[PDB]
């Protein structure tokens, strides 16, 4: 049971979903079906969701992920798809602009794996 | 000299009147729209006078100017009133010599209206 | 100019202006001790120009089919067309043109309101190609105006669209003094309007559009205007053709 | 520099033709403004 | 009674008539977003409040943060009127607490009731729907000069739309991390001891809840402006017509007067 | 008047008698009556306005040989209702028939309006309880979907509960039952006139109202006679 | 009109309509040449109508009491009861009831605007049976406009009268050619100031008069003979009404 | 109506009385249209006020009686003076409009609020 | 205006007439007017008043011997600009400057109301395409205001999108002012007189390069080198 969640658009509710791969702060671990419940935070990366055998893979903006004791997912972000998504006017007058400024160097790790 | 305390306050409350225009709902003032309204209110009050009680030439020149130079202000709302009679009371006790010198001179000059600016905010406090 | 409509030819007369005609009539009665009506005309004030107007009119074949049109001319005060002398001619006359102050200095010239001033003949007397084109303009901007208010914050579809056209259909209905244009020149830039070709387009260089497309037309497609001048009717190729000599100064 | 600007960041870089609303959350307009015993010491963007 | 004041007067309702309409239609048709905002917010909120739920987390055993949620916006009822009362009344018991407001159409209230407990305030926000990135910077202010993480309780103010004709004052808690970690049924979730996870979710769950009590809070006001100004444009038509038929009342009688002079002054 | 009035005593048929405008017989009235020198009256109308008006209106009246109908067009100087002209003239009309450009807009001939247009004797008494109650749901029905218009203009119509969307289908084709193709403007319509009787419209409706037809199309109504002729053009519609 | 009265008889003089003659007076007027005063009206237009509504009037013992009763008709324009003729007959007539076209409209018939009507003479020409039901009733309903005005936040005690004055005034709904007996209407005015219709809902309020009537038929025919004969409530009735009504 | 015939007090009383109720005749159409809502709470407060000096000032008549059925009650001016008086420094802000509609002293007030309240 | 005659024609030179007030003499007919035995006219005027003003104005005309420039100050009863005393007026003057009680209760002077003041020397092929072109804008940027006012007294300047354009409205309007040296006991402020080519050089600049100085800056100023000294005086 997946839960993916954003502020503007809800995308599963209580939707049955055979495994997810998420992208937590350590390394992207697929959730199986009863998982051990745990509170993990997530970084921009991509959200894969298995709707049996079917592969749904989302780009997320980065938020927190929760596996309930009911073996029920939350994963919630800012903004999340991949046929619906160059900025490199950033490496210079945003990287090189050190006096938002000063850590103006976040911009350069999301394009990068974007591509990807 | 009462020419002097009122350069252009007439013009002043003209355009005090179109304020409260947009003042009604209950709008966040700025800096061009609060310093107006608080001092174009309280020289309403300031202005208003009592029948059968006609007030001298040396008797509206410090009202008048504790209004316009700024110094009212600070006074509360419904203290207004009060502090024409109050002031007044002040002059003639203490500045005396400035009230004689309004009624004979009839013009203010750089020396008497740099002594009455400060005899003014002398009763502003206490 | 009766004369004209008598011997088979046409004329066209301006009465500049009416207004001034009843006061001068009242001037008369007045003196000659003769009984006042409302606001001092006399009772024959309606008369007076109902004599007139009526006596313009087209003949039929019968006679020589001449005809005697009238524009007559009203000097309202204050914007009060409901006074004796204003509603009398207007309940006589077969439509009004009406002009407005505010689009005056807006920049809207002439400043016609549509909203009022209606022709009461109007599709009958047009020139069919004309007809054509701007069948729809009339109700274009009837809704324009009501929609121009929503400017004060966003837009849905169906009504950000019509808030594109309007916005710069009056642009072109601008037109300055002294400068009357011919049919032949009025389709190609109403045909752009109507259908949509100058959506696209920054109002700011929307005037000089008018010129250079004209321009255009009458150097490379001198053929296209001469037909619709002589013929006055747009025919399935015609039109067709028209859509296309448009769409090519769009990208140029 | 707070947990929400580190996704705040990334949520300007998802503005990557056919984005709709989706540009009425790209930016906005606030002004913050401190306060004194009332008195409010200079009002700054965000 | 003037031949004009009464037509111009006739002028400066005639087009309030229209124009408060007009911003009916606006507040209508802006109700699809609201109505959609809210249950987005909602389910988000239920997925973001679950885990808080499965943890049992709450209020440790005297600073408390009161943050206003509101526009600058009037015309749309008694929702700045209502709310402001509700946190009054809720400091009345506590009025040891420092208040955040949001918008400045509640900073009117509580500058009345209680100027000093007001240190901090944002300007210019209800006009839109709410965005994440706003509330996050809100958060990020809020954290920064007011240092929210030193506080032992938070309290977000919104508005809740329990019914699309009436809203309703509601109050929301925020847990700071030490009031996370420390949560009876905390250890019930596997969380590595290292990564600061408390400490990042509170600062996130800080500006989600703001959003999602905005996009509520924002959500019953459009829906109380439509009703605000669906009674105007229906008061402004007991004035369009009523002061319309007192026009002719004086047409006519300016037309009759003004001819009497004329047949009186020609007896001679 | 006079030419009316011999259909009527030398014949005894049901005379229709047109002025238009009828506005212009009180202007003109009062022209005659300033230059004869009396007194303008109020709003500087003739003193004899109520009279005036009088002596032709009463003229057109119901004998024991026949009757004589006039339709007369009136105008309403500056929309106002109150204006001696109006006020006056009205007080001898019975019913209306206004025709909006907004009925026009939504190509209905005639174009009637089913709101503004009301009659003296729309009454239980005259026309009968039975063609009263069904007039009633008619009007009340229609005048509940103009005030629909404002939320299907934003929302949609899923909005509509049961007994919101069952009567808004009526509206839909009630709306368009009532034009009816003229047998004058055949020439020009090309359609062959069909004159509706009375008996027919008060049945014709009253069996829509209940809910018999609701499976019929709403095109089936557009331009059409009776309600027989609904039921034919239903079925060559499916072809 | 006037034979009935000097002859210690009674009659009801009804002019309609009265605007129209005085339209009607101000023609000759105008034709004579005389000044032309408001609205176009003669100086002695007050005068017209002055000596005119004054010979209605309740005679003398000595006299004969004859009376005279006058109902005087006034069409308004657009409503406006500020005009000269209409203000001219107010001023002489005691006493008024407008019809507002508003409630018309509504059904509310007669549409009678319980704000602008009274009579001059409450309990001195009303029956005393009615003046015991009717507690003021004038007042309730004249007030009861402001409650059905604003709160278009429920309420809980004003709000209660709003279900009070709404079926109460619905209750006084009468058809045309529809008259009621003195005893026929003074027992719904009786199941208003107490609420006594509050179960029944906004449908057959009507329907209980057509009901409730039938119940006097013969059920309680005692009733109707009591009222009718004497016209004044009792201790004794008073008690007896409180039990013949609450059955429904 | 000078402060030297009717008194300094009886003079500020009235006085208080006509300045408050300009504010609310100066605001019959806003809150026709738009509302109490959209008025500042120092507005509020005043226009409350105001919709009880007003009806407050009504008063049943003896001769009246005979159409009104309401009693007519007469008070005295010193009554009056006083009883105004403490309304506008807002000594009964908190009791219903309704209280103070034909009435007699502000004792009579009290009576009636509370006959209302249960 | 027979002594003016005479410098025209028999004297061959230019003429410069001033009346004050014009209003007068058509007033003054309308006192005559009854007691000479006439039935009155509308508003209680003469029945002879196009005429009578016709036979005046008609003198003061610019012929082939000399030329007349001809300022006259017209009186509107009540500020009523449908009184057929000013009314009449208006269609005999070539250019016009109307005044109004409005403006000067703004601070402006001189109180002249920017739309209804029109000459028809407005021309692109009088004044100079230029002089014109900046002449319509000055002229667009005001009207909106009159109509767009209705949202700024119910909510003010947060609606505006044309957010540009409705401010310059409350900083052009104020630029107009001008000092005179005349009025010396009414404001005590120095007059100042610009000229012709200054005073469009200085309007097409601001139609918004001079958005940076709000209120005061461009009020009682000289032609555009004052407005650079005032700016200066940080107020």
């Amino acid at each position: 049971k997946l839960q993916f969640a954003l502020p503007h658009e809800t995308l599963y509710s209580g939707s049955e979903v055979t495994q997810v791969n998420l992208p937590a702060k350590s390394g992207r671990i697929g959730v199986l079906a009863n998982h051990v419940p745990t509170v993990e935070q997530l970084l921009p990366g991509v959200v894969e969701v298995m709707e049996g055998s079917n592969s749904k893979k989302f780009f997320i903006s980065g938020g927190f992920a929760t596996v309930q004791p009911d073996s029920q997912l939350c994963v919630t972000a800012i903004e999340a798809l991949e046929s619906f998504s160059i900025k490199n006017l950033l490496a210079e007058a945003k990287k090189n602009v050190s006096s938002e400024a000063a850590e103006a160097a976040i911009q350069v790790e999301v394009l990068e794996n974007l591509q990807s | 000299a009462l020419k002097q305390v009122a350069g252009s306050l007439k013009l002043f409350l003209a355009q005090y009147r179109e304020v409260a225009a947009f003042a009604q709902f209950g709008s966040d003032l700025d800096a061009s729209t609060k310093q107006t309204l608080v001092r174009g209110e309280r020289l309403t009050q300031l202005l208003k006078q009592n029948q059968y009680s006609p007030l001298a030439t040396e008797e509206q020149v410090p009202l008048i100017y504790a209004g316009v130079n700024g110094h009212l202000d600070g006074i509360e709302l419904s203290r207004i009133g009060e502090f024409e009679s109050s002031f007044l009371s002040y002059l003639k006790s203490n500045h005396n010599e400035l009230l004689t010198e309004i009624r004979e001179k009839g013009e203010l000059s750089k020396e008497l209206l740099a002594s009455l600016k400060s005899a003014t905010e002398s009763f502003v406090a206490t | 100019g009766e004369w004209f409509r008598d011997n088979g030819k046409h004329a066209l007369i301006v009465y500049d202006d009416l207004s001034k005609q009843a006061v001068a009539y009242r001037q008369l009665s007045l003196l000659l001790r003769r009984p006042p009506g409302r606001e001092a005309y006399p009772g024959d004030v309606f008369y007076l120009h109902s004599r007139l107007l009526e006596r313009a009119a087209k003949l039929s074949e019968k006679e020589g089919s001449g005809s005697l049109t009238a524009l007559p001319v009203i000097e309202t005060q204050g914007g009060d067309v409901s006074a004796y002398i204003p509603t009398n001619v207007i309940s006589i006359t077969d439509g009004q043109i009406f002009l407005e102050a505010e689009l005056f200095y807006k920049g809207i010239r002439p400043a016609i309101n549509v909203g009022l001033s209606v022709s009461r003949v109007g599709s009958a007397a047009q020139v069919k190609a004309l007809k054509q084109v701007a069948g729809s303009l009339k109700l274009f901007l009837a809704q324009y105006r009501e929609v121009a208010a929503f400017a004060q914050s966003d837009l849905d579809a169906s009504t950000k669209q019509t808030l594109v056209r309007g916005e710069r259909l009056t642009q072109l209905l601008k037109q300055n003094q002294y400068s009357p244009l011919a049919t032949e020149e009025q389709v190609p830039l109403i045909y752009a309007g109507v259908n949509g070709h100058l959506d696209g387009i920054e109002l700011s260089r929307i005037g000089e559009f008018e010129s250079s497309f004209l321009s255009y037309l009458k150097s490379n497609h001198n053929e296209l205007l001469t037909e619709i001048r002589e013929k006055g009717e747009l025919s399935k190729e015609l039109l067709a053709s028209l859509k296309s000599a448009t769409e090519s100064f769009v990208a140029t | 520099i707070s947990y929400a600007a580190y996704l705040n960041v990334a949520a300007q870089a998802i503005r990557s033709e056919l984005q709709t609303s989706v540009l009425n959350r790209s930016q906005t307009d606030a002004f913050y403004t401190q306060y004194k015993n009332a008195s409010e010491p200079t009002p700054i963007t965000k | 009674a003037t031949l004009k004041e009464v037509e111009m007067r006739l002028k400066s309702i005639k087009n309030i008539e229209k124009i408060t309409k007009t911003m009916k239609i606006v507040a209508s048709t802006r109700l699809s977003k609201a109505e959609k905002a809210k249950i987005s917010a909602k389910k988000m909120d239920e997925a973001e409040q679950l885990f808080y739920k499965n943890a049992e987390t709450k209020n440790l055993d005297p600073k408390e943060l009161i943050v206003a949620i509101t526009s600058d916006k009037g015309l749309c009822g008694s929702i700045h009127s209502q709310l402001a009362k509700a946190v009054r009344r809720h400091l009345n018991d506590q009025p040891n607490a420092d208040i955040v407001t949001i918008g400045d159409k509640i900073k009117m209230q509580l500058l009345r009731t209680h100027p000093n407990n007001i240190k901090l305030s944002i300007n210019g926000i209800g006009k839109d729907a709410p965005t994440f990135q706003e509330s996050a910077l809100i958060a990020d202010k809020l954290l920064s000069v007011m240092k929210a993480g030193t506080y032992p309780k938070i309290s977000i103010f919104y508005n809740d739309p329990v019914s699309s004709l009436s809203f309703e004052p509601s109050e929301k808690p925020i847990f700071n991390a030490k009031t996370i970690e420390q949560s009876p049924s905390f250890g019930k979730f596997e969380i590595d001891t290292d990564a600061n996870v408390p400490r990042d979710l509170f600062e996130y769950t800080l500006a989600n809840q703001m959003l999602t009590a905005m996009a509520q809070g924002y959500a019953a006001e459009i829906s109380a402006r439509r009703n605000a100004m669906d009674n105007a444009s229906k008061n402004a038509g007991d004035m369009i017509n009523r002061y319309s038929i007192l026009y002719n009342r004086t047409r006519q009688a300016v037309i009759t007067n003004e001819l009497v002079d004329i047949i009186t002054g020609a007896s001679s | 008047l006079t030419i009316a009035e011999y259909f009527r005593d030398e014949e005894g048929q049901d005379v229709l008698l047109f002025i238009d405008n009828i506005f212009r017989f009180t202007q003109a009235g009062s022209e005659v009556s300033a230059l004869l020198g009396r007194i303008p009256s109020a709003v500087g109308y003739q003193p004899t306005l109520a009279t005036d008006m009088g002596l032709l209106q009463e003229r057109i009246t119901t004998t024991k040989k026949g009757s004589v109908t006039s339709v007369q067009a009136v105008y309403v100087p500056a929309d106002d209702l109150t204006d001696p002209a109006p006020a006056t003239t009205f007080a001898h009309l019975d019913a209306t028939t206004v025709l909006s450009r907004g009925i026009s807009e939504l190509g209905i001939y005639p174009a009637v309006d089913p709101l503004d247009s009301k009659s003296r004797l729309l009454d239980a008494a005259v026309v009968g309880q039975e063609h009263y109650d069904v007039a009633s749901k008619v009007q009340e029905t229609l005048q509940t979907y103009k005030s629909l218009q404002d939320i299907i203009a934003i929302l949609g119509m899923d909005e509509l509960s049961e007994q919101d969307k069952l009567t808004v289908e009526r509206a839909r084709k009630i709306q368009r039952f009532l034009s009816q193709p003229f047998a004058v403007a055949e020439v020009f319509t090309g359609i062959p006139g069909k004159l509706v009787r009375l008996k027919d419209t008060v049945a014709s409706f009253k069996a829509v109202l209940e809910g018999k037809y609701d499976n019929i199309p709403e095109h089936a109504f557009y331009m059409v006679g009776g309600i027989e002729d609904v039921v034919a053009k239903a079925e060559k519609l499916a072809a």
